[PDB]
């Protein structure tokens, strides 16, 4: 009976979770500077 | 006194691995194949958390 | 990568896992493991130690499940156990030695 | 619109037995000490392993002796 800490390494999968639905580099909104 | 992996006592957990079958009190095994004939005790059972 | 347990967990050994506690009186004394390198293994190979974890202890409890029967074969079964012929003995599947 | 009418009969059903173990008679909103939460009776929270653990402090210092190779 307690805890365990798994840290932050702890990956139960692999891939995209969060706007998965994406190519590779699809840019979010942002402003150039130049 | 939980149960491995959910709020399932020690207490209802005994029962039914020998309510059935001959195994609980001679120690500690694990049930044979034969045994869980299609959804028998263990079969459809499967414990989660999230 | 926090998650409060309660996990049940049995002893393997070569002699102490199939055998009869008697009457009387007994002392447990036994040491476990306290680090996540010796104890879990990653599906990647890496080490749970330089990546910021720990593993914590509150409370332990040794638990035992009991042979219910009337209490006269319950000490007449163990007296016949208690002879210098008639006792306990146990081997393993792998009771063989190991050498590197 | 009328649902019930006014002198309702009560010594009818049969009264027995209660179980005294958490919450058997009333949905009352019972508090919990400095770290854990309210539960109601009738809740569906209340089948889980509704818990309360975390401490850390000790897992990031331990790691950290690694620093020179």
């Amino acid at each position: 009976r307690g805890v365990l800490d798994r840290g932050p390494t702890f990956k139960p999968y692999s891939g995209t979770a969060y706007n998965a639905l994406a190519p590779k580099g699809a840019p979010n909104p942002c402003e150039w500077d130049e | 006194y939980n149960v491995a992996q959910c709020n399932m006592t020690k207490d209802w957990f005994l029962v039914q691995m020998l309510a059935n079958y001959n195994i609980g009190y001679q120690g500690f095994y694990i049930p044979e194949s034969y045994k869980d004939r299609m959804y028998s005790f263990f079969r459809n059972f499967q414990p989660m958390s999230r | 990568r926090y998650v409060p347990f309660h996990i049940q967990v049995p002893q393997k050994f070569f002699a102490i896992k199939n055998l009869l506690l008697l009457p009387g009186s007994y002392t447990y004394e036994w040491n476990f493991r306290k680090d996540v390198n010796m104890v879990l293994q990653s599906s990647l190979g890496n080490d749970l130690r330089v990546d910021g974890a720990s593993i914590k202890f509150d409370s332990i409890c040794l638990y035992a499940t009991f042979f219910p029967m009337a209490h006269n074969t319950a000490s007449t079964l163990e007296a016949m156990l208690r002879n210098d012929t008639n006792d306990q003995s146990f081997n393993d599947y792998l009771s063989a030695a190991n050498m590197l | 619109s009328t649902n019930s009418f006014d002198g309702s009969i009560v010594s009818s059903y049969l009264t027995t037995r209660m179980p005294p173990w958490a919450g058997v008679r009333q949905n009352v909103m019972g508090s919990s000490i400095d770290g854990r939460p309210v539960l109601p009776a009738n809740s569906t929270t209340l089948t889980y392993e509704t818990v309360s653990g975390t401490p850390l402090e000790t897992a990031a210092s331990a790691a950290a002796s690694a620093a020179a190779a």
